[PDB]
């Protein structure tokens, strides 16, 4: 518990108003950040499957909107409390207000924890989408698929990635259209005969897989053939091509983004819980004071004047 | 000019809102200057050392800071109008502060406009020299002091969808593979080295960064001069493989666009600042007669100069 | 279709004389084509002689023939003209006019770059 006077109460109300405006600012900024995450995720929708992992952004947007509206309501409550006559009409809504603020805080903590926990699900869907894009890479001319090659190449270029897990997948999967390949070529015919189910599989990667930092010009063909080049060895040299898979790269990038968002949400949660504590203390002071009009008279404010075991029985009833 | 009280209040409100717009202009110009600076962070290597273009962002940052300061001073003027008693403590300093702000803002903004209208012309030859220097330093990825050349050139190409200064073809005429990685046992390589003067290794090929993702076919990076070297390539302009436009061209266009946008922003900010300062000076001279009391209805005369123009000339 | 370049003007001349050579294309986009000339004689390989580019204000020749030769372009006729001045016997050779798609940053050119090649014309200088 704690004592209270008119000056302490008015100073507390002023601080509540100021921190409520700060919380409105926090709500709008988190809204903007959630929208930014939403658009960023939508940007890479094509490379991955059409729709996947669009729950955290919507939750963030809704949470921001709720935070702003509730902060405005609490600011109006503080403004009314500044005048006991104005607050008089608010007497029968204080307990519901405390309850709904408590629920808001719990759901805020839940979404904060989910912002960290939910990262696992996106991995499988992203990997499947990347595999589908790689499969559709070769057949550019097909309708509704030409964009796939461009999307994959741009993603690799801008994320410094190479395929699902490096270049072994690129070796496994064909990535050159049949039409642009000479079927009369002796070596091409030999390769197609050697490979089952036809198709053309040559150990190599598209130009995007190349690493700019490599001192040598990037090698994209006969990579496994050690003797095919000069002073080179695929086992030893790594700078030639990016080694981190695109699945891992995208996962790490989105994980960093979501962790930053979670930190921001946790800070907002601290602010909201502080606001709730202030509201609870103000309500306790207003209850302790004999009458609201006797603002000059001293009052007492607490958090809960009921012992934990007593509250345990009271809730049971 | 005799200023009645109601137009005085209306002009104070107008000055407040104008100062708000001036502060916003300062903020946006500062943001644009920072954007240009960060863009130049990874572009200086491609600018000729003799060029002075990077000084324009430096000047623009100061100009935007001064503009924002003037906007904040206008906000303070609005606050003083709100609280007349708050002006007197801000009476003596206000005059010299306004004079210094006018001088600094005018000088900084004029310098920024002059730089924005002069420097961009040199960008042509600046890039002309810088890209050639970078390409000539592309090969030596091992020699210290130039190791970043290859990485920076490749990043430029990939980011801005370009090949060489203008075009790609005679890239064959500049060696782009360090001799350290050439096999001495290749008869063709030895023959090319002997044939070409200076020992430079010239090959009909291009680095991977020169490719285009839009290409329906896998990128081609060797024997580009021969029509039959590949199943479908020909000298006829192919949309596939390499880019069409050249770096020098794309970079020049982009930098000129940024410079023009920044110059337009500087011009609008200068006009806004001139208007704000004119209004603030009129307000100051008007309230000087009132003695800082807004409620006073003495109809003070607002004149830009403290006295006649000839008086200023004589005082010189 | 595929462009065709035709050269004309080749003929016998005396030592120290001058001559005119005209190379003509067939497309309507010649203004953007970058053009060059090469001369080759028995016992010697193809060598650069003169170049012209998009701008038209840029002209470059081998040091061995700097100034002595002149090269110009006429967009109206889509023609490339080369004037031989102060000819010498060693200049006797077959000339080829070459046209290529815009390569606008190596103001110097080599045979590895050009795409369209005319048949050429033989010029002989006699003392």
């Amino acid at each position: 518990k704690v004592k209270f006077d008119q000056k302490k109460r008015v100073k507390l109300a002023q601080g509540l108003w100021l921190m409520n405006w700060f919380s409105v600012l926090a709500g709008i900024i988190i809204f903007s950040l959630g929208l930014f995450l939403k658009i960023e995720l939508r940007k890479r929708s094509d490379v991955m499957n059409n729709s996947e992992s669009h729950f955290v952004p919507n939750s963030l947007i809704g949470m921001g909107v709720l935070s702003c509206v509730f902060n405005s309501l609490a600011g109006k409550i503080c403004y009314d409390a500044l005048d006991p006559a104005k607050y008089a009409r608010w007497k029968p809504w204080l307990k519901p207000y405390l309850a709904i603020c408590v629920l808001f805080n719990i759901i805020l903590f839940l979404v904060a924890l989910c912002c960290f926990l939910l990262r696992g699900s996106l991995e499988n869907t992203l990997g499947q989408g990347l595999k589908n894009g790689m499969k559709y890479y070769r057949d550019t001319d097909t309708p509704g698929r030409s964009f796939m090659k461009k999307t994959i190449d741009m993603l690799q270029i801008e994320f410094k990635c190479c395929g699902n897990n490096g270049f072994r997948d690129w070796f496994e999967i064909q990535w050159i259209s049949n039409r642009y390949l000479d079927f009369s070529s002796k070596e091409v015919k030999d390769r197609i005969k050697s490979n089952v189910d036809g198709r053309y599989l040559v150990d190599g990667v598209p130009f995007s897989c190349c690493n700019p930092s490599s001192p040598r010009p990037c090698i994209q063909y006969q990579i496994t053939n050690n003797s095919a080049h000069y002073s080179y060895d695929h086992q030893t040299e790594e700078l030639n091509l990016w080694v981190r898979g695109c699945r891992a790269a995208l996962l790490s990038y989105y994980s960093s983004l979501m962790n930053s968002m979670g930190v921001v949400t946790l800070l907002i949660w601290l602010f909201e819980v502080t606001i709730t504590i202030g509201l609870r203390y103000l309500q306790t002071s207003l209850d302790g004071v004999s009458n609201p009009e006797e603002s000059e008279s001293e009052s007492e404010g607490w958090l809960l004047e009921k012992s934990v075991p007593e509250t345990w029985k009271a809730f049971l009833e | 000019l005799v200023l009645p009280l109601q137009p005085r209040i209306r002009l104070a409100q107008g000055l407040w809102l104008l100062s708000w717009l001036l502060a916003l202009a300062g903020g946006v110009i500062l943001l644009c200057s920072g954007h240009l600076l960060v863009q130049l962070r990874h572009l200086g290597t491609f600018l000729a050392p003799s060029c002075q273009f990077p000084v324009l962002p430096q000047a623009a940052l100061a100009a935007g800071a001064v503009a924002l300061g003037t906007g904040l001073v206008g906000v303070g003027a609005s606050r003083a109008s709100l609280n007349a008693a708050l002006y007197p403590p801000w009476r003596g300093v206000l005059g010299p502060l306004l004079v210094a702000g006018t001088a600094g803002g005018g000088g900084l903004l004029v310098v920024g406009l002059g730089l924005a209208l002069a420097l961009p012309g040199s960008l042509d030859e600046a890039l002309e020299e810088g890209l050639v220097t970078a390409l000539a330093h592309y090969k030596d990825t091992e020699v210290p002091g130039h190791c970043q050349a290859k990485r920076l050139v490749d990043e430029l190409q990939l980011r801005y969808h370009c090949c060489g200064r203008h075009g790609y073809k005679d890239w064959f005429g500049v060696q782009w593979v360090s001799s350290r990685y050439l096999d001495p046992g290749d008869r063709d390589v030895a023959d090319r080295i002997q044939s070409n003067v200076e020992g430079l290794y010239l090959t009909d090929g291009v680095p991977f960064s020169c490719c285009n993702p839009h290409s329906p076919r896998p990128c081609l990076q060797n024997r580009l001069s021969d029509s039959y070297a590949h199943p479908l390539f020909d000298p006829r302009q192919p949309n596939q493989n390499l880019w069409a436009q050249g770096c020098h061209e794309v970079l020049l266009e982009h930098l000129q666009d940024l410079a023009g946008t920044l110059g337009s922003m500087l011009a609008v900010t200068f006009l806004l600042q001139a208007l704000v300062l004119l209004g603030l000076r009129y307000l100051q001279t008007a309230l000087e007669g009132l003695g800082g009391v807004i409620d006073a209805g003495g109809e003070t005369q607002g004149y830009l100069f403290p006295s006649g123009l000839k008086d200023m000339l004589k005082t010189a | 279709s595929q462009v065709q370049l035709q050269e004309s003007g080749g003929g016998l001349v005396q030592a120290g004389g001058s001559l005119r050579l005209s190379c003509a294309a067939s497309t309507r986009t010649t203004s953007r084509y970058t053009v060059g000339w090469f001369c080759q004689a028995p016992g010697k390989e193809r060598e650069f002689v003169a170049a012209v580019h998009w701008s038209g204000g840029s002209t470059w020749y081998a040091d061995s023939v700097k100034g002595r030769f002149t090269i110009s372009r006429d967009n109206a006729k889509n023609t490339v003209y080369l004037q031989m001045n102060s000819l010498k016997q060693e200049d006797t050779a077959v000339y080829y006019c070459a046209a290529a798609e815009p390569r606008r940053y190596s103001y110097y050119m080599r045979p590895d770059e050009y795409n369209y090649w005319g048949q050429g014309t033989q010029v002989t200088v006699s003392s």
